[PDB]
C-alpha cells in the first residue's frame, strides 16, 4: 500500500533547473517529515533536505542551500524539489523517503539528474578473437566503446540473446573527459565460424545506437 | 505533589528536554526558559511509523523562571516501543531533539518505612519500596552513612535490608535511602528516604 | 558539523561468518542512529534504527549495539543475500548525515584468470589512435599487478583498468586494462606484451603486429 513515485529527472546544462516530484499513497503526506536523499553514481548517500509536518518548515544541506528548495502540496499529495542554478557535481540518483523509526522507512525508486556540458555519441570498435584460441576450449570477443559523453551507455549481446559469460565493464573517465567502456564475451571456439555475435550499444543522450558484428579476423 | 518529583531533574541543564513517567503508563516533558517574555513554540512527537502527533504546551510560574510542558497519552506510552520528540521554535528552528524509550525514564517515589536498631553482629537496616508503585521486585536503592563523613552502599535488585557492621562507637550516624529502576528497565534516582538516626555503642 | 567515519570501507567473508560494522560519530550526538542495506540498482532498505531496534521483517541474525562514540552493527551468521553495500545515519536536530559505507564481499577460493590480449582493430587506427585491451576473466581474488610492456619496455600512465563486480555466481572478477597509444606511436613497435602477476605467478600474453 504505502508507495513514493519520483518523477522529473533527466539532462540539465550547467545553470539550468529541474523540478522534482514525489508522488505518495497509502499514507497522508501532510502528517509526516520527507527527506530528499542523492547518491551521485558510484558514490555514497549524501542528504539534501527536510520539510516538516503540519507547518513546513524547512531544512537544508549546505551544498544545496540557496539554490534547491524544497515543498509539498498536500491536496495532491506530494512533495516537490526545486532545484536552480544546477552544477556538474549535483549530477546523481535521487531519492524522496519517509521519517518512520526515528529514520527513513519508505524510499521511492529514484530518478536520475545528470547535468552535462556536451553531448557526444559513442565510437564502437570490434574485440576480435585470436586464431591462436583453444581450439577444443574457449575464446573471448567484444566491443570497445570509446568517446562518449554523458553517461550512461548500455550494451547487450545478440538483442539480449546471449547473456551467459558477459562482462560489460564499468565507464572509465578518460584525460580526454570522455567515458569508455568495453564489452567482453567468452565463447566456444569450435562456434567462431558458425555463430555470429552483435554487441548492441545504446547511447540513449545521443539518441544513438550502434549493432557490431564481431567477427574473426584473419589472413 | 508531582511538583517537586519535577524539582529534583531541573538541574540536569537547559540543553536537554527533561521527560520522565511515573508509571509506564504516561509520560511528561518540560524545560526552564526565565521570563526576562513568552513567545511561542511547538511540540511534535512520532510513535514508531503512526503519523506525527501534537502535544498542546501549558505555561507556568515557577519562582523566577517559566515551565512549559506537555503531557503525552497513555496509549502511546504504554509500550517499550522508541518514540521520537521534537521542541521548535515558531521560525522553525529546533530547540530540543530526542528519542526516549519511555521505560527508560522512570523516576520513583522516595522509600518509607527506614528502621535502624542494633543486631551479635555489632546494625541492621530496613525500609519498604516506594509506596503506590508496582514492579517492587525490580528496585534499585542504595543507602548514606554520614556522622563530618558520607558514605554509600550499593543495594541491588528487590533487597530491603542493609547488614552495615563496620562501624565506630559514641559517633552519631544518619540514614537515607533512595531507588530506581534496575537489565530491562532503567531511570533516575528517586529523592532520599526521610532519615533515620542512631547513637552508636561503646 | 558532525562527522561518521565507517570502518572498514570493505571486507570479504565467507558465508556463515561473523561481521561487526563500526561507526564512529566524530562527537556528542544522539542515539537516533539507522543502519541501511543497499544492493545495486536498488534503494536503501531500513535494517536497525534506534541504535539497536529491528525493523518489522528484519532476519535476527543482524544485531545493533552501541559503546561511547561507537555505534557497531553485527551480522552473526552471514547468508547469500546479506553481501551489499551498508550506511550508518545519524540525525541531529536539522543535519541528517551519513557513513561513507562499507562493502562486504564474498570470500571464495583462489582462482587464477584466463588472460587474452586485443590488438587495436584497423578500423580504429584510421582515427589516429590505438587502445590494446587486456582482459583478465574470472578470477579471484581482486589484487593483481597488470603491466604493459610495448617492444620489452614498460610503460607509464597510459593505461586505465576497470572492475566488475563479484559475479553473482562464481563469486569472481573481471579485469581490463586499456593501453592507449597515438597510431604513429603503435605503427614503430613491434611486440606488445600484456604481464598479469598474482601471488606467486605472472602470465604474460602478447602479440606480434601485423602478424594473425
Ligand atoms: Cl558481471
Ligand atoms: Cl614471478
Ligand atoms: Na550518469
Ligand atoms: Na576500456
Amino acid at each position: 500500500e504505502v508507495q513514493l513515485v519520483e518523477s522529473g529527472g533527466g539532462l540539465v546544462q550547467p545553470g539550468g533547473s529541474l523540478r522534482l516530484s514525489c508522488a505518495a499513497s497509502g499514507f497522508n503526506l501532510r502528517s509526516y517529515y520527507m527527506h530528499w536523499v542523492r547518491q551521485a553514481p558510484g558514490k555514497g548517500l549524501e542528504w539534501v533536505a527536510s520539510i516538516s509536518p503540519y507547518y513546513s518548515y524547512t531544512y537544508y544541506a549546505d551544498s544545496v542551500k540557496g539554490r534547491f528548495t524544497i515543498s509539498a502540496d498536500t491536496s495532491k499529495n506530494t512533495a516537490y524539489l526545486q532545484m536552480n542554478s544546477l552544477r556538474a557535481e549535483d549530477t546523481a540518483v535521487y531519492y524522496c523517503a519517509r521519517h518512520g523509526y526515528g529514520a527513513m522507512d519508505y524510499w521511492g525508486q529514484g530518478t536520475l539528474v545528470t547535468v552535462f556540458n556536451q553531448i557526444k555519441g559513442p565510437s564502437v570498435f570490434p574485440l576480435a578473437p585470436s586464431s591462436k584460441s583453444t581450439s577444443g576450449g574457449t575464446a573471448a570477443l567484444g566491443c570497445l566503446v570509446k568517446d562518449y559523453f554523458p553517461g550512461p551507455v548500455t550494451v547487450s549481446w545478440n538483442s539480449g540473446a546471449l547473456t551467459s559469460g558477459v562482462h560489460t565493464f564499468p565507464a572509465v573517465l578518460q584525460s580526454s573527459g570522455l567515458y569508455s567502456l568495453s564489452s567482453v564475451v567468452t565463447v566456444p571456439s569450435s562456434s567462431l565460424g558458425t555463430q555470429t555475435y552483435i554487441c548492441n550499444v545504446n547511447h540513449k543522450p545521443s539518441n544513438t545506437k550502434v549493432d557490431k558484428k564481431v567477427e574473426p579476423k584473419s589472413c | 505533589k508531582f511538583e517537586s518529583k519535577a524539582a529534583l531533574l531541573a538541574a540536569r541543564g537547559p540543553e536537554e528536554l527533561l521527560c520522565f513517567t511515573e508509571r509506564l503508563e504516561d509520560l511528561v516533558c518540560f524545560w526552564e526558559e526565565a521570563a526576562s517574555g513568552p513567545g511561542n513554540y511547538s511540540f511534535s512527537y512520532q510513535l514508531e511509523d503512526e503519523p506525527w502527533k501534537l502535544c498542546r504546551l501549558h505555561q507556568a510560574p515557577t519562582a523566577g523562571a517559566v515551565r512549559f510542558w506537555c503531557s503525552l497519552p497513555t496509549a502511546d506510552t504504554s509500550s517499550f516501543v522508541p518514540l521520537e520528540l521534537r521542541v521548535t521554535a515558531a521560525s522553525g528552528a529546533p530547540r530540543y531533539h530526542r528519542v526516549i524509550h519511555i521505560n527508560e525514564v522512570v523516576l520513583l517515589d522516595a522509600p518509607v518505612g527506614l528502621v535502624a536498631r542494633l543486631a551479635e553482629s555489632g546494625v541492621v537496616l530496613r525500609w519498604l519500596p516506594p509506596p503506590e508503585t508496582p514492579m517492587t521486585s525490580h528496585i534499585r536503592y542504595e543507602v548514606d552513612v554520614s556522622a563530618g563523613s558520607v558514605q554509600r552502599v550499593e543495594i541491588l535488585e528487590g533487597r530491603t535490608e542493609c547488614v552495615l557492621s563496620n562501624l565506630r562507637g559514641r559517633t552519631r550516624y544518619t540514614f537515607a535511602v533512595r531507588a530506581r529502576m534496575a537489565p530491562s528497565f532503567g531511570g533516575f534516582w528517586s529523592a532520599w528516604s526521610e532519615p533515620v538516626s542512631l547513637l552508636t555503642p561503646s | 558539523d558532525i562527522q561518521m567515519t565507517q570502518s572498514p570501507s570493505s571486507l570479504s567473508a565467507s558465508v556463515g561468518d561473523r561481521v561487526t560494522i563500526t561507526c564512529r560519530a566524530s562527537q556528542s550526538v544522539s542515539s537516533a542512529v539507522a543502519w541501511y542495506q543497499q544492493k545495486p540498482g536498488k534503494a536503501p532498505k531500513l535494517l536497525i534504527y534506534s541504535a539497536s531496534s529491528l525493523y518489522s521483517g528484519v532476519p535476527s541474525r543482524f544485531s545493533g549495539s552501541r559503546s561511547g562514540t561507537d555505534f557497531t552493527l553485527t551480522i552473526s551468521s552471514l547468508q547469500p543475500e546479506d553481501f551489499a553495500t551498508y550506511y550508518c545515519q545519524q540525525s541531529s536536530y536539522s543535519l541528517i548525515t551519513f557513513g561513507q559505507g562499507t562493502k562486504v564481499e564474498i570470500k571464495r577460493t583462489v582462482a587464477a584468470p584466463s588472460v587474452f590480449i586485443f590488438p587495436p582493430s584497423d578500423e580504429q587506427l584510421k582515427s589516429g589512435t590505438a587502445s590494446v585491451v587486456c582482459l583478465l576473466n574470472n578470477f579471484y581474488p581482486r589484487e593483481a599487478k597488470v603491466s604493459w610492456y610495448v617492444d620489452n619496455a614498460l610503460q607509464s600512465g597510459n593505461s586505465q583498468e576497470s572492475v566488475t563486480e563479484q559475479d553473482s555466481k562464481d563469486s569472481t572478477y573481471s579485469l581490463s586494462s586499456t593501453l592507449t597509444l597515438s597510431k604513429a606511436d603503435y605503427e614503430k613497435h613491434k611486440v606488445y606484451a600484456c604481464e598479469v602477476t598474482q601471488g606467486t605467478t605472472s602470465v604474460t600474453k602478447s602479440f606480434n603486429r601485423g602478424e594473425c
